[PDB]
């Protein structure tokens, strides 16, 4: 078949959108007349000597811009602002209309935006200039839609999305064929959990433009992953990695975690877990490589180490994660929750308890944080606090599940005694979830509602008797023997009573 | 090792919220869109020449509803004779 | 017999004993 790469999309394309849109070389006609020089960016291209260059030329702004454009993709963030600046400076944009000088207004909001993006910190400064940037070009030129798109990305910024929302709804209006704008109509809705609204907008640009950046595949993977399908989420990956094999490891991120899940979920047997679980381990590796200072993949990694007792390289890498990323909330639950795990060998109960809760209040979405912070009230033998923290927990999201919550949530009534039916309310739950996640369901519960049953009902208690002996099998005790005798005693089957006393 | 099946049940289910930076758009980006002032323009009118066909049968394959019928015409209004 | 095949010592519980059982050497920096 047709190899599936960017080539592909390059000679789908005309030959001018192929090697004209790539060009490393720019040709800068000269102030003397009919004289032009070629200057190829791959070259070390100083940003001083070409401003001067181009403003002693005159060349059109175009040609300025583009330049700016290239030191863009060099990370010449700064080179590429006194490019813009210096172009101001220039003759050619004083006397050309004031379109131009807010077409660079706009080039210069795009790099405040790109300069607080691989930064991720000074937001307000940055959002600051670009604004001012912002609000120039739009009072020199309004009619460009290129200044409502600001607009709308300065709005996501802020988290104004009901404007840029409008703003996306005006573009729409102007024209159904703009990109960027289902672009941020799409992350919009992302934002606002729009999963599917925001997949239809991905597909329509992934039609409309294979090759645009950024990448709607990233969206679309991440909605099969909302919408269960990660399989297609994780070709769809594979096919933008084969476009875009350059400055997009997250993408690569994505399939380690996609295929973690699958050996985590989907291994049939210990020598087929170990085998997908040391692959990933090595996938894993190989892009750490590249950074070896990435949050997440450290974050990653502290979970196999812990599983490898080596709790101490935990917290370093904990703590080198909390140092870095303190303004991301997750990656300080996180590394609080790894915290406490570490610290639960130890069995520092107060200490876990707080690494647990100091979890819970960076990133609530961290159920895992909060379970451990009932084993830990569980641990300090709170049994009313922890149950009132369950039951909290369970009214607040009596749509998760959370089937250990809900087996330990039975535990406890059942030790109370008299809510034996919220008990049996929790313990089917957890049947049903484990029975519907293929997994196999304690004995325990199925005990624990015999012996609740035994004050109600007889038949369904020694049904679940008989349910659990076939579970343990072998691993039949004394105890359950007896009370299935005893069952079958009370139910008048005198041979059955019989063969389980003996 | 009850939270480490809970774990493994969660997996890395709420850490994918950092990763949402490729939802993030900047116009430089595109390496042929900003050459020209309208080659925005040329660009969106650059893939009318492109439709699905022109796209690989694998990212077709992408195109997952979340084939034409013989007896379904589209409507006309001057008919023929 | 898949549904009975898949149910193993991770899915018991055994999973953190499977990945001691896993060992690899990284270039770690702490």
């Amino acid at each position: 078949m047709s190899l599936l790469d960017q080539d592909y999309y390059l000679s789908a394309l005309p030959e001018d959108k192929r090697a004209e849109l790539v060009t490393l070389q720019l040709t800068i006609p000269l102030k003397s007349g009919d004289e032009v020089v070629t200057i190829d960016f791959n070259e070390d291209v100083d940003v001083s000597q070409l401003c001067v260059l181009l403003e002693s030329e005159n060349a059109r702004p175009d040609l300025w811009l583009s330049a700016a454009k290239v030191f863009v993709s060099k990370g010449n963030i700064a080179g590429s602002q006194e490019i813009i600046r210096k172009a101001l400076q220039s003759n050619v944009i004083l006397d050309s209309s004031a379109s131009v000088t807010s077409l660079f207004h706009n080039f210069s909001f795009w790099l405040s935006l790109m300069e607080y993006v691989s930064t991720n910190s000074r937001e307000d400064q940055f959002l600051e200039y670009a604004s001012n940037s912002l609000q120039a070009s739009n009072s020199l030129d309004s009619g460009l839609i290129l200044n409502g798109i600001g607009n709308g990305v300065l709005y996501a910024k802020s988290r104004r999305y009901d404007e840029a929302l409008k703003e996306f709804d005006n573009l729409l209006k102007k024209k159904s064929t703009n990109i960027l704008a289902i672009l941020g109509k799409a992350q919009i809705l992302y934002k606002r959990q729009k999963y599917s609204q925001a997949l239809e907008l991905y597909q329509k640009a992934l039609t409309i433009n294979p090759l645009i950046v950024p990448d709607p595949r990233l969206g679309i993977g991440l909605c099969f992953w909302h919408l269960n399908n990660k399989q297609l989420a994780e070709q769809a990956w594979h096919n933008s990695l084969k476009v875009h094999p350059q400055n997009n490891l997250n993408t690569k991120i994505l399939i380690c975690l996609a295929k973690f899940d699958y050996c985590f979920n989907e291994s049939k047997d210990d020598d087929e877990f170990t085998a997908l679980y040391r692959e990933s381990l090595e996938f894993l590796h190989s892009c750490l490589k590249e950074d070896a200072k990435h949050p997440l993949l450290l974050m990653v990694l502290a979970s196999y180490y812990f599983s490898k007792e080596d709790y101490e390289k935990v917290e370093k890498l904990c703590n080198l994660v909390l140092k870095e990323n303190s303004r991301n909330a997750a990656f300080v639950s996180a590394s609080h929750f790894w915290l406490a795990r570490v610290a639960y060998h130890k069995e520092d109960y107060v200490q876990a308890q707080k690494q647990f809760k100091q979890a819970e209040d960076s990133q609530n979405s961290n159920t895992l944080a909060k379970l451990g912070y009932a084993q830990c009230l569980i641990a300090r033998n709170e049994v009313g606090d922890a149950t009132i923290y369950l039951e909290k927990f369970f009214k607040e999201n009596q749509d998760s599940k959370s089937s250990e919550m809900m087996l330990l949530l039975g535990i406890i009534y059942s030790q109370s005694g008299k809510s034996y039916y919220k008990a049996i309310i929790f313990l089917e739950k957890y049947v049903a979830v484990c029975q519907e996640e293929n997994y196999p369901i304690l004995p325990e519960a199925y005990l624990v509602l015999s012996r609740v049953y035994e004050n109600k009902d007889l038949n369904v208690a020694l049904d679940y008797l008989m349910k659990a002996n076939d579970i343990l099998g072998d691993k039949a005790n004394v105890y359950v023997l007896n009370n299935l005798g005893i069952y079958h005693f009370f139910r008048n089957n005198v041979s059955q009573s019989s063969d389980f006393f003996a | 090792r009850l939270l480490s099946a809970l774990f493994s049940k969660d997996n890395f289910r709420y850490l994918m919220n950092e990763t949402s930076d490729g939802l993030d758009v900047n116009y430089l980006r595109i390496p042929g869109i900003i050459e020209n002032e309208k080659s925005l323009g040329k660009l969106f009118s650059s893939y009318k020449n492109l439709a699905i066909e022109n796209l690989h049968p694998d990212d077709r394959l992408l195109l997952v509803d979340p084939s034409p019928v013989f007896f379904l015409r589209r409507p006309q209004y001057v008919s023929d004779g | 017999k898949l549904e009975s095949m898949v149910k193993s010592n991770y899915r018991n519980g055994g999973l953190d004993r499977i990945i001691s059982k896993i060992d690899f050497d990284f270039d770690l920096e702490l």
